[PDB]
């Protein structure tokens, strides 16, 4: 999950409470990471009418 | 790993009446239960879930209540139609399901004709041979059968096969052998079935004398 | 109008791999799970895995973790189930299911294919060994009857006097012998004034080998 809000306190997951059986967990961190991508290589754009 | 198991192995009712089975886990699995109703030769179909909630289509007779680690399920007048094999099955964790158990028609027991087929001249021309002991009309299907030859037991050497119970006559059929080679047979000059059931008074004997 | 479809499949030497598939429609395919099941004859029901169609990932019992495979697709509605190294063992009925849940955590279902089966043999194929049954010569009734051994694969059809008689006959399911062959056995009880008086014949069908044979019985 990219560019959100954080939580405020904690690391908070949130999860369905009938069956283990779920679909989804959600991990809402209350610190962001920072990643860093590039593609490094330099393309020329061109045009066929 | 959910462990469910379940009892009686095989249950017996009179047609008419009500009937119960039930299921036990080794751990909690309450909040959601769940029993189907398997058809000889068919798929099965959703009875139960949600612990205690018919599924849609099921008629009102079928009923039962439980949580937790045991759950008893409950059919009011039993029919024809409702003697299957049913089964639970738990949603709490990943999913299995206990052995099953299956409901058979009560009837009034009575030991049955017992006959004698001794290997016929084909199957003798052919090299082999197979002594055939017919049992028909045996109510329960619960009954020991052995072969004796010159009146000396075999064992490891014979074949049984029983069949479904009669949805007309609530009655069974029973067909085993004793089997041997040519050269087998050509040892010994009598073979017999001997049978036991709790519907003979006494052990009922089968011979012939080749 | 929820119906699930699936094809038959062929015995296997062991160490082979079968493919299974189950088509469904009256729902549309992308928005539910769908599962696979196992059960033998004789046995009870176990679980084998989960393919989410909309994807998709799958997740698998570690009891099949390398010998089972699942894909999907999504233009033909259907599921596919690989199996390799085939054994014995994986004789069984195979069932597939549609699952219910879209809302965040998955129960169960009421709704089932027919079932399909896939069986393993080291056996290749053979037409029936028939035999009659009969007693030696009253006694009120006797049963006439017939024995068939050692053919494969089964089913194998019987009948009495080319469809003449269908009262008073009691027949057995196939069953497996060492040998890897199957058997039939088949009776009919008559009164023995319509036995020392006549004849029957047992007639076998063993489609799968494009055969038929048949046998006399008298209480001789
Ligand atoms: C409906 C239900 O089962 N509620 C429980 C809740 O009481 C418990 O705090 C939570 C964490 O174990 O799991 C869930
Ligand atoms: C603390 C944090 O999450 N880091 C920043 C967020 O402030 C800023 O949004 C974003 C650029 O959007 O760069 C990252």
């Amino acid at each position: 999950l990219l560019n959100g809000s954080l939580a405020e306190g904690e690391i908070i997951i949130r999860s369905e409470n009938i069956t283990k059986n779920v679909k989804t967990i959600i991990v809402h961190l209350n610190e962001s990471v920072k990643i860093e991508c590039t593609r490094p290589n330099n393309k020329t754009r061109t045009s066929i009418r | 790993e959910i462990v469910m198991t379940q009892s009686p192995a095989t249950l017996s009712v009179s047609p008419g009446e009500r009937a119960t089975l039930s299921c036990r886990a080794s751990q909690s699995v309450s909040s959601n239960l769940a029993w189907y109703q398997q058809k000889p030769g068919q798929a099965p179909r959703l009875l139960i879930y949600g612990a205690s909630t018919r599924a849609t289509g099921i008629p009102a007779r079928f009923s039962g209540s439980g949580s937790g680690t045991e759950f008893t399920l409950t059919i009011s007048s039993l029919q024809s139609e409702d003697f299957a094999v049913y089964y639970c099955q738990q949603y709490n964790n990943w999913w299995t399901f206990g052995q099953g158990t299956k409901v058979e028609i009560k009837r009034t027991v009575a030991a049955p004709s017992v006959f004698i087929f001794p290997p016929s001249d084909e199957q003798l021309k052919s090299g082999t041979a197979s002594v055939v002991c017919l049992l028909n009309n045996f109510y329960p299907r619960e009954a020991k059968v052995q072969w004796k030859v010159d009146n000396a037991l075999q064992s490891g050497n014979s074949q049984e096969s029983v069949t479904e119970q009669d949805s007309k006559d609530s009655t069974y059929s029973l067909s085993s052998t004793l089997t041997l080679s040519k050269a087998d047979y050509e040892k010994h000059k009598v073979y017999a079935c001997e049978v036991t059931h709790q519907g003979l008074s006494s052990p009922v004997t089968k011979s012939f004398n080749r | 109008q929820v119906q699930l479809v699936q094809s038959g499949a062929e015995v296997k030497k062991p160490g082979a791999s079968v493919k299974v598939s189950c088509k469904a429609s009256g729902y549309t395919f992308t928005s539910y799970y769908m599962h696979w099941v196992r059960q033998a004859p004789g046995q009870g029901l176990e679980w084998m895995g989960i393919i989410n169609p909309s994807g998709g990932s799958t997740s698998y019992a570690q009891k099949f973790q390398g010998r089972v495979t699942m894909t999907r697709d999504t233009s033909t509605s259907t599921v596919y189930m690989e199996l390799s190294s085939l054994r014995s063992e994986d004789t069984a009925v195979y069932y597939c299911a549609r699952d219910v849940g879209t809302e965040g955590s998955l129960l169960h279902f009421d709704y089932w294919g027919q079932g399909t089966l896939v069986t393993v043999s080291s056996a290749s194929t053979k037409g029936p060994s028939v035999f009659p049954l009969a007693p030696s010569s009253s006694g009120g009734t006797a049963a006439l009857g017939c024995l068939v051994k050692d053919y494969f694969p089964e089913p194998v059809t019987v009948s009495w006097n080319s469809g003449a008689l269908t009262s008073g006959v009691h027949t057995f399911p196939a069953v497996l012998q060492s040998s890897g062959l199957y058997s039939l056995s088949s009776v009919v009880t008559v009164p023995s004034s319509s036995l020392g008086t006549q004849t029957y014949i047992c007639n076998v069908n063993h489609k799968p080998s494009n055969t038929k044979v048949d046998k006399r019985v008298e209480p001789k």
